[PDB]
């Protein structure tokens, strides 16, 4: 047999339905979601770190001039400053005053903790859904493999084959352009690889992080020695990787909508909770058993001893029944007002059982099936005094949960004595229009 | 080793998280909803402070120095009662829907 329905995309809540194979007793079934992963397509165009400017020796030809070429090197700089006229230890350089030459050039390279912490610069690409499930039905123990979140592939778990189908939303947390630094990923945009303003993010550019093509700009401009000493001096700004290590902002697994929780190998944004998933799930039909042999219900009468408000299971109900003979059957509320905490129950001739269950209704009106037969149950409950817990809801609240039945009342007597107001207006209205003709023939 | 923050005192009101907090170094409270919009709040605690979250019945999580994230979800206690006089329905229903009852009237 096939089943089809659809369920929420939410992780800790079992989906409880109850196939129904005319002819054959009834299968309870439990799906249950333990992970969803919305994994996008990423590609990795650079990475950057703090930088490390090294300064070779400077030539001191100190009779005469030197000039330089061109070498390829990112951020190269040359300069010659004249007439220096240095003093080392034991004397001074040379003999040659007022006119010298110091070359002192500089070269800006990549840093040894680029290894170890750097930044990588993702282009992100709207990639595949999948998620784990648990699920058991019958007889059959809890068997567990995870499926692919689109409405095609179908996955073996146990002997049943489950297509999960498309999620009803298209929203993904993660923007166009992600920085992956360390354990947590951002929301930043990118130069480009082209450019870099030298202060903010594109100082330092590297394709990998082995690579050999570097990109750098960080203004490094040279500075003439003074009072006659051998040493190259330069200024240039600092580093944006730094700079942005002090004013990055909060990271995305801290501002994500929709409790996502954020993690990285694949760059995955886990246990979001948007929208609904539809099943569509193929039980064998060796998992059905002919209703000759199952326990048949009648005369059914439910009572609600106990009610409470809170989404917690506090919420009592007894039946009677009279079964036709012992066994196990299942029991299941299909309404929406009610969850119900028992998968099946044990069964007499002429006994009485007790489920627990969890509404959010004031007044539930909801009604179960127990061995393809069903009774509506009916009572009032009281709200809790707890005021804050640390467990998510296991009902879901509707639009009419909170009306009562005082509250009923005073709209029926609003609505009810409006519109008989209107219509007497109307009626007397209609009355006259009668009595005035009929004055005349 | 990093240093572990001492554990704040938690109180619970209608719809309300109270954290007396009592640190020794500056330390991180960032906290978020579990909505469909995050509201997220961010701030460095150096002297004793108290701050008031105020926590729907969608969620909310807060991170305090470096321990684990801890979520709390808010149910729907109230304050009045739904069956009684007039003047009582119509409070209990204010304290639990406060805008619709407003335009609902």
């Amino acid at each position: 047999y096939e089943h089809t329905a659809v369920m929420p995309n939410k992780v800790g809540i079992p989906y409880k339905a109850l196939v129904e194979r005319p002819g054959y007793a009834p299968v309870h079934l439990q799906i249950q979601l333990v992970n969803t992963r919305i994994i996008p397509s990423t590609n990795l165009e650079y990475i950057t770190c703090k930088y490390k400017t090294k300064v070779p020796s400077p030539v001191v030809k100190c009779c005469g001039a030197t000039q330089c070429t061109s070498k390829p090197h990112p951020d190269y700089q040359c300069q010659v400053f004249s007439g220096v006229y240095p003093f080392m230890w034991g004397g001074a350089y040379c003999f040659c005053d007022t006119e010298n030459t110091q070359m002192s050039e500089a070269y800006v390279e990549r840093s040894e903790e680029c290894s170890i912490d750097h930044a990588k610069a993702y282009k992100v690409h709207t990639g595949t859904v999948q998620a784990m499930v648990n699920i058991t039905y019958g007889s059959v123990s809890w068997r567990s493999a995870d499926v692919y979140v689109n409405g095609e592939t179908p996955a073996k778990i146990g002997d049943a084959k489950l297509i999960i189908g498309p999620l009803s939303s298209a929203w993904s947390p993660f923007d166009n352009k992600v920085v992956v630094y360390g354990h947590e990923v951002y929301n930043y945009d990118f130069p480009e690889y082209g450019t870099g303003k030298a202060g903010s993010f594109g100082d330092l550019q590297s394709r990998t992080s082995t690579s050999n093509d570097l990109y750098a700009n960080t203004n490094l401009k040279l500075q003439r020695p003074q009072a006659g000493i051998v040493h190259t001096p330069f200024t240039q700004v600092p580093s944006g990787f730094e700079r942005w290590k002090k004013d990055k902002g909060a990271p995305l697994n801290d501002v994500a909508p929709f409790g996502c929780s954020i993690a990285l190998e694949p760059l995955r944004a886990e246990n979001c909770a948007v929208g609904s998933i539809p099943i569509s799930i193929d039980i064998p039909d060796a998992a059905f058993t002919r209703i000759s042999e199952t326990p048949t219900v009648s005369d059914l009468e439910c009572k609600i001893t106990e009610c409470t408000y809170a989404f917690d299971f506090g919420g009592i109900a007894t039946v009677a029944y009279k079964s036709s003979k012992a066994g196990n059957c299942p029991i299941h509320s299909p309404s929406g007002v009610a969850v119900i905490k028992e998968n099946d129950v044990t069964l007499a001739e002429s006994g009485s059982f007790t489920f627990h269950f969890s509404t959010a209704n004031i007044h539930p009106a909801f009604k179960l099936q127990v061995c393809t037969s069903a009774v509506t149950c009916k009572g009032d409950c009281k709200p809790p005094k707890d005021h804050i817990v640390d467990y998510p809801a296991q009902h879901t609240e509707s639009f009419t949960s909170a009306i009562s039945a005082t509250a009923w009342s005073w709209i029926k007597v609003l609505v009810g004595g409006t519109s008989a107001f209107i219509v007497l207006g109307l009626i007397a209205t209609a009355v006259v229009a009668l009595v005035l003709f009929f004055h005349r023939h | 080793i990093a240093t572990l923050a001492p554990e704040p005192l938690v109180e619970h009101k209608h719809r309300t998280l109270i954290l007396h907090l009592h640190p020794d170094h500056p330390t991180l409270l960032t906290t978020r909803s579990l909505g469909s919009d995050a509201n997220p709040t961010r701030q460095w605690i150096e002297r004793p402070t108290t701050v008031n979250f105020t926590v729907t019945g969608e969620g909310l999580e807060y991170t305090w120095g470096n321990h684990p994230p801890k979520r709390v979800w808010a149910q729907e206690s109230g304050e009045g009662n739904p069956h009684g006089w007039p003047h009582e329905v119509v409070v209990y229903y204010y304290n639990r829907y406060p805008l619709t009852t407003i335009i609902g009237l």
